[PDB]
């Protein structure tokens, strides 16, 4: 019983996760988000607003 | 380890013994109570161990125990117990068989009587139906065989001539005397008619 | 008042004859529970 | 030998008297009926 | 008879269990601890509420079908 | 009781200054609802950021106001730009 | 009455057939006597204030002379608890709406 | 199929039946008045064409002595012989002449109908007891409820003379004086409305009043025991205390006071059973 | 959880001179508020064209302003004293009276 | 608030406007001398001492709160329309029947009680039953579907949510009549070169987000 | 406290006053809502006519002179205020207050360059 409802567990995980990358290629099928300047400097990223951004391409100036 | 093991065992044999000693008490009141509602006295004046000896005589009766916990004279005490109370789930099945039956001819009863009220002005009919006096053959008839089943125990003979007898007696009050009154009640008026001053 | 309630329902009605005293006090049951269930909801 | 017999009435009277309260709101009229034979202000 | 209203409690329900009295001091302590955590949540969503308009929290409306909800002046 | 519901009836009352006239009032309402073409794509940014900087109604009219104030100015320097 | 009393027969032989199965059909059996026995421990043996107290006062326990006042101690401080924490509360959260209010 | 058929006709039954409440069928046709009228109830239920038919009959009162049951006999020997009625002892010791004069249970040998010639006075069956024919009810449910209460001395022990009497003194003897002179004749009971509404779970205040006489006897040693049997369901308790069954008593006893007392001991009997079972 | 959540959070000193000057306003600047409400009362003044009752409005809105002002210095002495009752109590109408006669 | 019934407004050129103005106008004196009586018990419950007001109040009082705001948001919408009910029924079925649960449109006689005792009366006529039991079991369904008809104040709250629906969508119509004339010649041109049957509000913002993702910049 | 027929004077007045700050509010959303629809459809009929956007029933696509948008010049300037004036936006992780002050600093830079 509890390897069934493993099983079980498993294949909905499996469904949320195909759930999940069809979003995130939804989200990356757009085209890159320029940040230059200040843009770069005070990057729109945090934590606040992390839901809004997810899996967003961006081309961002910095320093390693 | 055997916690739950241990705990059910003492917990069934505790509960069965108990009740065991606590039975003959229930049974013997029941006797007492008429046939109409025979657990009463136990939902009204005291419920001295009746609805719990009925319930974990069902579960002695369907359960199992472990010998391994009891001695030899706990064993033979705790199936000492189990038999008194499987007696006990046969005398509560008697009883009810009999009270059932005592419903069946208060049923009777009453639908005669709700014919005869003066409340009654939805339906008067001066002449019981056929189905009515058909049941009350039928019924006639199995009190009589019941009787005479009981004729090895003449102290439950006699309370059932005097409980569910009596609703016969009152049934024959509530009909005259005319068309096949002779037939319906001819098994009724051979003993158990002159009981009830006939 | 359940009591009292349920004889003045047995001695004028006939057919409540009909329901013995097993009925009766699985009715009175209920109606306990539903009053304490009234009771405890009308604070809440 | 009843222990707690003043409590016991009193839980008892206090039962009836919030069901009769609740069930029959005797205590929180609605006066629309009295609204009409009354004077206003303003 | 013809008196039976009485306060005092029927003797058939004033039976006690065998090892103390009826068992009240367990089953209040659970009540109390079920209306703590009861009437600590109702006071906890009471007490931290705010009511904001801001345009922000405004979303389109749609019909059980899922499109947006739009009638016609004219239907 | 009445002061508890007299509270109630108090909270939806903004706290607009003493000194100011009702004309006053009516303006600082205008600028708040004040329409800029360039909003529409500056109002995505404010409201995301002040989505989390707004609890109370207080925070929420002065936040707006001032979004609406920046929106106002960079729509005047944008019509100056873009004849 | 007529013919139809075959049917009436019928109808009524199918329903006492119906609850005979439905009562004693192994299961529902088994749950319907464990419910009879949980209704009665419920009804009968409800959480009581007021008892038969056959003992002589030399063997009630001092947790039977004092119970009632341990439950009315509970509930009065579980509600006098509640009001007080409600004003707490309330002054809690006018001070904080006050503070993030500017 | 029989159903609607019935219904139409006892609702048109009574409502064009309530109108005529009393048939009043004459015997013969007389002009002059000189004689008490009677509606004497007749009913045989033994050719289906007959109802319940009051018929007045006229008769000189001076030619009977002043009795119901003398008057009764006067119209069932001479005029009506169809008349039916028990009546055996003819001084008020039997019983068997309960019937419903004018209004009122009681034994008919001892009574007076009332003396205005003017007012007309009525005979009737016991009541609520079904009627077997003119004025003959069937006390049979009345007399299996005395078979109920065991009215017959029970002694737990012996006595040692085996050769005396059982000592009972005249003090003791007092106490079912005032029971023990009930005739059966069952005129409280169908004139106590508790036996009106519940005749099977209700034994009735003349049975009752004889199993307290039963209780109460010095000698029987089944005190509780037939407390036990009486205070079960409604066999006592359906007593309301109303005070009729003492008002209709032509012994002049007291049901009403034995059923009280009857109920103060089962109350007692209930507290008694937890205070002096208790170890 | 039912009882309606709150919009702008006022302190004690607020809410009370708020009750005070509405009070005030309403025993003085009864009329412009009441041709306000009969303004606001019908459907296109209320909802469809509420541009008629901007004049109105700003009317009511500066009396009462004007009452919130309270320029007089007796007026401000007896509002002081009234608001001072007012915190006190965390009664009160004869101060009110007196205030308000000014 | 003694408003006059005759309206104001041109009835010749915003006829919506002028019919809802003349249905708000002929029904403001029921409702309102319904709210007065309303209003009036509350501030007599509040006015109450202990358990009979004051303390009960406004948590024990909500089935005229209710009865409050259903009657100035009725007050505020004379007369309903069957075919603005209609739309609603996008958002949520069954609107009419809350609607004439609610607000005493017409008399809800138990179609479905007297159906389903007539069924008993089937039955009770087959294998006969007496007519005492079959007016009995005429009247249980009959009365079942009257207890769980009255009293539905769910009904209530949806028709809340519908009166506020229409409240917005009269108030937004109206502005459609007083405008139709100034956005005739726009009109024209903006349906002749753009086919699609968006809203305007809805195809901008897909503009906005379009230009957001995809643009030089 | 005071007498109930005062502090239902106080109830009204707050009702009075609340509403008319509604009133204020409502007439400022008309007409500004007003000129919004009119600017939203201007640029929509604009932007079609230029072959800017191409719009088929629901969903618009961009065109070949989408570069011309004066939608994408709004978005632009947009962009390029933002990051001029507002440097700290979208990422300023301080208290309120500090939000507050940042904004007057940005919006008083802003109108020294107006
Ligand atoms: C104020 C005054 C002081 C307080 C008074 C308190 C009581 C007030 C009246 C209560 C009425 C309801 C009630 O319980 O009635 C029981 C009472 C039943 O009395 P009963 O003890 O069966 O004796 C009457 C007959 O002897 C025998 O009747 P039957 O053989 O024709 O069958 C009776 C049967 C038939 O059922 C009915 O008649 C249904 C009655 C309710 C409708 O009635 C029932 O089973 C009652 C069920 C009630 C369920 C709840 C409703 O109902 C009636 O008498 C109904 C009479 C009207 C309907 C038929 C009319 C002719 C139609 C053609
Ligand atoms: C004027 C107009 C006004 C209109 C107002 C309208 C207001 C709004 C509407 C209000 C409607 C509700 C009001 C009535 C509530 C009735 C509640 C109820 O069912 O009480 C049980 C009650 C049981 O009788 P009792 O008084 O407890 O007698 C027990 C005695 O020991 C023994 O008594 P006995 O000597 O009579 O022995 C016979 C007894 C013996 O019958 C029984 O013992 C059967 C079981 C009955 C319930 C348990 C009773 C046990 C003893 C009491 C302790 C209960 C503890 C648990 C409590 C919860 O009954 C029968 O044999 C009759 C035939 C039963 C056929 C069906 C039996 C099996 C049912 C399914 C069981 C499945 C396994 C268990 C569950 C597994 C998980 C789902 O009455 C009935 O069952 C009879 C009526 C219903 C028959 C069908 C049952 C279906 C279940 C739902 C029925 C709800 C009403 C009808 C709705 C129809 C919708 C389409
Ligand atoms: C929790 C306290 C349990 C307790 O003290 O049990 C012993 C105690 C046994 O008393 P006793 O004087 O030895 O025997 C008489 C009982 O009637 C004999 O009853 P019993 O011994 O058969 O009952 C055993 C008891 C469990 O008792 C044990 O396991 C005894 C050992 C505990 C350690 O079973 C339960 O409590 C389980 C059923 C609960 C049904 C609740 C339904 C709510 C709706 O059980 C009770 O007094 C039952 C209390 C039920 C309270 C229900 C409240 C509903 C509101
Ligand atoms: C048809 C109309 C019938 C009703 C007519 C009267 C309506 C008016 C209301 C009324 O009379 O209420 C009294 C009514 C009965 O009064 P009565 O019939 O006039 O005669 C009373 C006796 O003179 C003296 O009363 P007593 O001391 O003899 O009463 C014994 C009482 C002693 O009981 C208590 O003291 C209980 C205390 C806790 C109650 C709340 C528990 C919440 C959990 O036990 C009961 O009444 C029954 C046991 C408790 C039932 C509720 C708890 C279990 C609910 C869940 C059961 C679920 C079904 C079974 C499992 C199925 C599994 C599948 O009592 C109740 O309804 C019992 C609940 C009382 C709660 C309040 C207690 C005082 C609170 C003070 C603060
Ligand atoms: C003819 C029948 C008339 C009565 C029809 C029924 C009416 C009441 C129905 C509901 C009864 C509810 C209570 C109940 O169960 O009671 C049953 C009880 C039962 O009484 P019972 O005596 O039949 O009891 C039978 C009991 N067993 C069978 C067990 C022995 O009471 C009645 O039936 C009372 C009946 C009379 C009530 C009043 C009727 C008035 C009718 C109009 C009279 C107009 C003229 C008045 C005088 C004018 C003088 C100038
Ligand atoms: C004078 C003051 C009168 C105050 C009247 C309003 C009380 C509001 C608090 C109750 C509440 O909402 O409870 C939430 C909830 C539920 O409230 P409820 O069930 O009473 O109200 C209905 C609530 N709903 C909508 C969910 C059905 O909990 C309780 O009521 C349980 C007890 C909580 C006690 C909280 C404080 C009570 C204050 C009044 C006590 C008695 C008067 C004396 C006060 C002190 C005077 C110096
Ligand atoms: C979850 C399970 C809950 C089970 C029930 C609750 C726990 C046991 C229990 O209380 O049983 C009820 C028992 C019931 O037992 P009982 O003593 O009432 O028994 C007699 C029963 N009747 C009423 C039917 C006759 O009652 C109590 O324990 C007391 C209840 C509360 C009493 C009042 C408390 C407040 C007192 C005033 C405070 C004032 C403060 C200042 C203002
Ligand atoms: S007690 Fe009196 S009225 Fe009753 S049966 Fe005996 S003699 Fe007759
Ligand atoms: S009237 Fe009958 S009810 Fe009791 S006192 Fe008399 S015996
Ligand atoms: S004839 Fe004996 S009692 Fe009358």
């Amino acid at each position: 019983i509890g390897t069934l409802l493993y099983g079980a567990n498993q294949s909905s995980k499996a469904r949320e996760n195909k759930v999940a990358t069809e979003t995130r290629k939804e989200r990356m099928a757009k085209p890159t988000i320029q940040l230059t300047g200040a843009d770069s400097q005070n990057p729109p990223f945090t934590e606040k607003n992390i839901n809004d951004w997810l899996y967003k391409t961006v081309s961002i100036t910095g320093r390693p | 380890m055997s916690l739950v093991s241990l705990f059910k065992n003492t917990f069934l044999k505790s509960r069965v013994i108990g009740l065991s000693f606590q039975a003959q008490r229930v049974m013997a009141q029941m006797a007492k109570t008429d046939f109409e509602n025979p657990d009463e006295h136990f939902l009204l004046n005291d419920a001295m161990k009746y609805n719990e000896l009925v319930f974990y005589g069902r579960l002695a009766e369907n359960w199992s125990i472990n010998p391994e916990l009891f001695g030899k004279a706990e064993l033979a005490k705790y199936n000492e117990a189990k038999q008194t109370l499987i007696d006990f789930n046969q005398y509560h099945a008697l009883v009810q068989n009999l009270h059932e039956f005592y419903w069946e001819l208060k049923t009777i009863y009453l639908e005669l009587s709700r014919g005869v009220a003066t409340s009654n002005f939805h339906n008067k009919r001066e002449v019981t139906h056929s189905i009515i006096e058909s049941d009350i053959k039928n019924s006639i008839h199995k009190y009589i065989q019941l009787i005479d089943d009981l004729k090895d125990y003449p102290e439950w003979q006699h309370k059932v001539r005097e409980e569910i007898g009596y609703y016969a007696h009152m049934i024959y009050t509530s009909v005259n005397h005319d068309g096949n009154f002779p037939e319906i009640f001819k098994e009724f008026n051979k003993v158990d008619s002159l009981y009830y001053f006939k | 008042m359940f009591k009292e309630l349920i004889h003045i329902f047995r001695t004028y009605f006939i057919t409540f004859r009909y329901l013995k005293k097993s009925n009766i006090n699985f009715l009175k049951n209920l109606s306990y529970t539903l009053i304490a269930y009234y009771l405890i909801i009308n604070f809440m | 030998p009843i222990r707690n017999i003043q409590f016991a009435r009193y839980h008892y009277l206090a039962a009836v008297t919030v069901f009769t309260y609740f069930a029959t709101r005797c205590c929180l009229l609605d006066y629309k009926k009295y609204y009409p034979l009354a004077s206003v202000k303003k | 008879a013809r008196l039976w209203w009485t306060l005092d409690p029927s003797k058939y329900y004033l039976k006690q269990i065998s090892s103390g009295g009826r068992n009240e001091i367990l089953f209040t302590v659970l009540g109390v601890t079920a209306a703590y955590w009861y009437f600590g949540n109702k006071r906890c969503e009471h007490y931290w509420r705010r009511q904001i308009d801001n345009c922000q929290s405004w979303s389109r409306a749609q019909n059980i079908n899922g499109n947006n909800l739009t009638v016609k002046q004219y239907f | 009781k009445l002061d508890q519901i007299i509270s109630y009836y108090i909270t939806p009352v903004r706290r607009f200054d003493k000194n100011l006239t009702a004309e006053q009032i009516y303006e600082q309402y205008q600028q708040a609802a004040q329409f800029n073409e360039i909003d529409a794509f500056t109002n995505i940014r404010f409201h995301r950021k002040f989505k989390e900087y707004i609890q109370t109604q207080e925070q929420s009219d002065y936040l707006y106001e001032k979004a609406k104030q920046i929106s106002t100015l960079a729509q005047k320097m944008f019509e100056k730009k873009f004849p | 009455n007529h013919s139809c009393q075959k049917v009436f027969e019928g109808f009524v032989s199918a329903l006492y057939d119906t609850s005979y199965f439905f009562r004693n059909f192994g299961p529902f059996k088994a749950t319907i006597h464990y419910a009879t026995y949980a209704n009665y421990l419920a009804q009968n043996w409800a959480p009581r204030v007021s008892y038969i107290e056959t003992s002589t006062p030399a063997y009630t326990l001092a947790k039977n002379k004092y119970a009632v006042y341990i439950v009315y101690g509970l509930i009065g401080g579980a509600l006098i608890h509640n009001y007080m924490l409600d004003n707490k509360a309330a002054q809690k959260s006018q001070q904080y709406y006050l503070k993030h209010r500017d | 199929s029989i159903c609607l058929e019935s219904i139409s006709g006892t609702i048109k039954g009574l409502q064009k039946a309530n109108y005529v409440v009393e048939h009043n069928p004459n015997l013969t046709s007389e002009e002059k008045k000189h004689l008490k009228q009677f509606l004497v109830y007749r009913y045989n239920p033994a050719d289906p064409h007959d109802q319940p038919k009051y018929v007045s009959y006229w008769c000189d009162i001076k030619k009977f002595p002043p009795m119901f049951l003398d008057a009764i006999l006067y119209i069932k020997n001479e005029l009506d012989p169809t008349l039916s009625i028990r009546r055996s002892c003819r001084e008020g010791i039997c019983g068997s002449c309960a019937v419903n004069c004018d209004g009122l249970h009681t034994l008919a040998c001892i009574s007076g109908f009332n003396r205005d010639l003017s007012k007309p006075t009525i005979i009737t069956p016991l009541g609520h007891m079904f009627i077997l024919k003119d004025l003959v009810v069937d006390m049979t449910n009345f007399y299996a409820q005395y078979k109920m209460i065991e009215p017959y001395l029970k002694r737990k022990t012996p006595k040692p003379d085996a050769n005396k009497e059982y000592p009972q003194s005249p003090e003791q003897r007092a106490l079912l004086d005032g029971l023990y002179e009930c005739v059966l004749c069952a005129a409280c009971s169908t004139s106590c409305p508790s036996y009106w509404w519940h005749p099977d779970r209700y034994l009735g205040p003349a049975i009752l009043q004889q199993a307290y006489r039963w209780i109460v006897d010095s000698r029987d040693e089944y005190t509780q025991e037939r407390i036990e049997r009486i205070a079960e369901d409604v066999r006592l308790d359906d007593c309301q205390q109303i005070g009729m069954c003492s008002f209709t008593c032509p012994k002049g006893l007291n049901p009403q006071l034995s059923l009280k007392n009857l109920m103060d001991m089962v109350k007692d009997f209930r507290q008694k059973r937890i205070e002096q079972e208790v170890l | 959880s039912i009882l309606p959540p709150l919009q702008y959070t006022y302190s004690n000193e607020e809410s009370l001179e708020l009750l005070i000057h509405s009070i005030k306003g309403n025993k003085d600047c009864n009329s412009e508020r009441k041709a306000f409400n009969l303004c606001r009362s019908t459907v296109l003044g209320k909802h469809v064209e509420p541009e008629k009752c901007l004049d109105k409005a700003l009317v009511f809105v500066n009396c009462f302003q004007k009452v919130r002002r309270d320029e007089s210095a007796a007026c401000q002495s007896a509002f002081n004293s009234t608001l001072e009752c007012g915190k006190k109590y965390s009664s009160c109408q004869s101060q009110l009276d007196a205030y308000l006669n000014c | 608030v003694r408003l006059n019934l005759k309206s104001n407004v041109d009835q010749n050129e915003y006829p919506f406007l002028a019919k809802w103005d003349k249905d708000m106008r002929q029904n403001y004196e029921e409702y309102q001398n319904r709210i007065d009586a309303t209003t009036y018990h509350l501030q007599r419950s509040q006015r109450g001492i202990a358990v009979f007001g004051e303390w009960m109040y406004p948590r024990y009082f909500q089935k005229d709160i209710l009865e409050l705001e259903v009657l100035r948001r009725k007050q505020q919408l004379g007369k309903i329309y069957p075919e603005e009910v209609s739309s609603y029924t996008q958002i949520n079925p069954d609107i009419a029947n809350d609607l004439n649960l609610t607000f005493n449109a017409k008399l809800l006689w138990p179609v479905r009680g007297m159906t389903v005792g007539a069924g008993f009366f089937a039955f009770a006529h087959l294998f006969n039953l007496p007519y005492s039991f079959r007016l009995g079991l005429f009247v249980l369904p009959t009365a079942v579907e009257l207890a769980f008809t009255w009293g539905n104040k769910t009904s209530q709250f949806k028709s809340i949510e519908f009166m506020d629906y229409l409240l917005q969508y009269r108030v937004s119509k109206a502005l459609l009549e007083k405008n139709a004339k100034h956005f005739a010649e726009k009109k024209a041109a903006y349906q002749k070169e753009i086919n699609s049957s968006q809203s305007v509000q809805d195809l901008y913002n897909q503009l906005i987000t379009l230009v957001s993702e995809q643009a030089p910049s | 406290m005071f007498s109930d027929f005062n502090m239902y004077e106080a109830k009204v007045f707050l009702k009075a006053v609340a509403d008319a700050q509604n009133t204020f509010r409502q007439t400022a959303q008309q007409e500004n809502q007003l000129a919004r629809y009119e600017s939203q459809s201007q640029s929509l009929l604009n932007g079609s006519t230029s072959g800017a956007i191409s719009i088929t029933g629901d969903n618009i696509q961009q065109g070949r002179n989408f570069k011309a948008l004066k939608e994408v010049k709004l978005f632009q300037y947009s962009n390029e205020i933002f990051k001029k004036y507002l440097a700290g936006f979208d990422s300023f992780s301080g208290d309120y207050t500090a939000f507050k002050k940042f904004l007057n600093e940005s919006v008083k830079k802003i109108e020294q360059d107006a």
